[PDB]
């Protein structure tokens, strides 16, 4: 019994002392004393019977004895009940670390997602934007769900924690605003790059349109010397007057994206366009010239 | 029939040649204004602050110099635009009315630092009608609102913001801080600048010795041609006079030894002339004990390389006391609107040192259990104080302090009145 102080003295310096497999081996071993605290319970509550001997009703050292057992009964309580202390504290270095790595995972996601967002190709030609476009919006659609899964899931996990109340809840906050600033920040990313494609697929859109009717204007052009007069009256009043309405509409539907994408565009860029828009209208010009003799055209219209 | 946009950003933000003036919801004052047919492709700005990691080779600062707000990530690497551009992002670095300045630094590719000069400024022309417009009302506006505007005509990788005591330079030179401070150099070819600092008496009592205001040539450690004249003015009386000197270069912390043997120490009406073939600081120290000089400068001169930050005073509150100073800090920090606590005091704006501990007094108002409690102040970090807290008005004034004394009294530094909620017994 004596011995048992010193034994349980031993275990008291062990207790108190100060990444997650260090924390996760913690507190597998502090479970083992736990548990060898129990076998000194079952030593104590014998010793505590033995040492009572009242039945004997001795009195050589009765008084220092009935001291000598409540000390150890004081001794055997204290040391259990910062057993538990401790396994609490450990616990929660475990549950603190084992949350980090989490919020590390999540954080090197958005690294990740932010490189592909971040990747400013504007793409080789209109063909090609399309791909793009029509890609990286579902990636957008993915990532913004999932993603949004994951912060949720740390945030209930970190919500979890420092509503649990954790004694090292100052850097799981920190560590909250950390994640969700660096979130919205992959958010806000996404969406610029998604503007930035559109305005790139506007732009492709004038350039191929820009050739398609060019060749279009040029092509009927050459038509026109191919080209009796009841016939050739009726041929261009019903199919050639209709065919100039629509190129010419084309023509106009495309010198409103010239000047749609004029406001967005300025120097060297802003004068490719206008050097193609006018390409456009110098060769429809041109054809209008030629094409003005002999037109059928409407009273009405 | 359009207009340039204006919108807030957090970090980035698309703009076209039409025009933008972006305003920074994340970091408050943060704004950029591009003016219309400035940029010509449609192009996608970041400003960010950067706080995630630690950048290799952060500026060259000297010593005593300090980053006003932290480091500023630009979005296009080298973006360029025909017309200049405006990056106004907010700092917290007190300049103690002209006594300190600010240099303006930038790295191309993150590996070299350079200073970033811009030619000229027309307020009216840069703006180019800008339907935003509203510049700042003056640049005292900007002084007293913490707005650093950096006008450029395209971007670099990285900006910085660093505070230091302001040098005045040309291209027969003297301090426009402390008047009687000259450094006479031959005329005639390159750009050298001298900076004066003041010093404080009641903060060199704090730590028997009077000294002079450091002179200070920013090219240390250059030999120039012939010796340059040196004229400094006479601290007070407490041979007692002494001149000590300091050689190291660049970012490396300074070295004293005193030089009095080898300095003639002509006189000039209340100033000390003297010459000198390097370039280096300069201090006078007069005081009779001489061997005493050196090591009691050196501990003024570790007070005196601390940078002034001006910080708020904020106090949060529960049913149980957090006290923060803080310097851009998220204002409602998120962890006590988690804990439900709540925003009892704010203050105003008043200057702190970094490094150096303030000490928390309460007056007319429950104690702590605790042996007095402290916290200093470290510039960007949130600092924290947690606190373990008759029966007619639970008003009371707390004030904030440098020094610790009861013996007499010292000036506040903040002095903030708080009134608790009495929601439910703690």
């Amino acid at each position: 019994a004596a011995e048992a102080e010193a034994w349980m003295s031993e275990q008291e310096l062990y207790m108190m002392s100060e990444d997650e497999q260090s924390a996760v081996s913690m507190l597998k071993k502090h479970q083992i004393l736990e548990q060898a605290v129990e076998d000194y319970a079952e030593t104590v509550h014998q010793l505590s019977k033995t040492s009572r001997a009242l039945v004997a009703d001795s009195h050589p050292e009765s008084e220092r004895i009935s001291m000598r057992q409540s000390k150890v009964d004081k001794l055997y309580a204290g040391l259990k009940d910062l057993a538990e202390e401790r396994r609490g504290k450990l616990d929660e270095r475990h549950r603190l670390f084992q949350l980090n790595r989490e919020v590390d995972d999540l954080e090197q996601w958005i690294a990740e997602r932010e490189v592909v967002a971040g990747s400013h190709e504007l793409g080789q030609d209109y063909e090609h934007v399309t791909m793009l476009q029509e890609r990286f919006r579902e990636f957008a659609r993915d990532t913004g769900n999932i993603g949004q899964e994951r912060v949720d899931t740390v945030n209930n996990m970190a919500d979890e924690l420092i509503n649990s109340g954790h004694s090292d809840a100052a850097t799981i906050a920190e560590w909250k605003d950390g994640l969700n600033e660096a979130w919205a920040d992959l958010l806000e990313l996404i969406d610029t790059r998604t503007q930035i494609l559109a305005a790139s697929y506007e732009l492709h859109k004038f350039y191929h349109d820009a050739k398609e009717i060019f060749g279009r204007i040029q092509d009927k052009h050459k038509k026109l010397p191919e080209e009796n007069t009841v016939e050739t009256l009726q041929r261009m009043h019903t199919t050639f007057e209709h065919d100039i309405q629509a190129l010419g509409t084309q023509v106009r539907q495309l010198q409103e994206d010239a000047a749609r994408l004029q406001a967005a565009y300025a120097g060297d860029k802003a004068d490719d366009i206008q050097k193609r828009e006018n390409e456009v209208l110098e060769a429809w010009k041109s054809l209008l010239d030629a094409c003005e003799g002999r037109r059928v055209r409407l009273v009405d219209t | 029939v359009s207009s340039p946009v204006h919108s807030g950003f957090l970090v980035s933000f698309m703009v076209d040649a039409r025009g933008g003036s972006m305003r920074g919801s994340r970091h408050h004052g943060m704004r950029i204004i591009i003016p219309p047919r400035k940029c010509t492709a449609p192009t996608r700005i970041t400003c960010r602050l950067v706080k995630r990691h630690k950048l290799a080779n952060p500026p060259p600062m000297v010593e005593g110099e300090g980053l006003a707000s932290r480091l500023v990530e630009m979005g296009p690497a080298g973006a360029q635009f025909l017309g200049p551009v405006i990056v106004e992002i907010p700092h917290f670095g007190s300049m103690r009315g002209k006594e300190r300045e600010l240099i303006v630094l930038r790295s191309e590719n993150g590996e070299t630092w350079k200073e970033h000069q811009f030619d000229s400024k027309n307020e009216d022309l840069s703006e180019l009608l800008n339907g935003m417009d509203e510049e700042l009302d003056s640049p005292e506006e900007l002084g007293t609102k913490r707005i650093c505007r950096i006008i450029t005509k395209d971007f670099p990788q990285y900006f910085a913001v660093v505070s230091r005591i302001k040098q005045e330079s040309n291209q027969i030179l003297s301090s426009t801080t402390v008047p009687l401070v000259q450094a006479s150099f031959p005329e005639g070819r390159i750009r050298v600048g001298l900076q004066a600092q003041p010093v404080p008496e009641e903060t060199v009592k704090k730590i028997k010795a009077t000294f002079s205001p450091i002179v200070t040539v920013e090219p240390r450690r250059r030999k120039f041609h012939k010796p340059i004249t040196m004229t400094i003015p006479v601290p007070p009386p407490s041979p007692s006079l002494r001149l000590l000197c300091s050689i190291t270069g660049g970012t490396s912390p300074a070295q004293w030894e005193d030089i009095t043997g080898t300095t003639p120490l002509t006189f000039i009406k209340d100033c000390v002339s003297f010459t000198t073939n390097v370039s280096a600081r300069f201090w006078l120290a007069d005081c009779h004990q001489v061997l005493e000089t050196v090591g009691l400068a050196s501990q003024l001169y570790r007070e005196l390389i601390c940078v002034p930050y001006m910080a708020k005073f904020v106090v949060f509150a529960k049913t149980s006391l957090r006290c923060f100073c803080m310097t851009d800090d998220r204002v409602d920090k998120t962890l006590e609107q988690q804990e439900n606590f709540e925003e009892v005091a704010r203050s105003k704006d008043i200057e702190v040192l970094e490094g150096k501990p303030i000490y928390v007094d309460c007056y007319g108002n429950l104690a702590p259990l605790t042996q007095q409690l402290v916290f200093n102040f470290y510039s960007f970090k949130e600092n924290r104080l947690p606190f373990s807290i008759t029966s007619q008005e639970p008003c009371g004034r707390l004030s904030f302090l440098k020094e610790p004394t009861k013996g007499l009294p010292q000036t506040a530094v903040c002095n903030l009145n708080i009134t608790l909620p009495a929601h439910k017994k703690a």
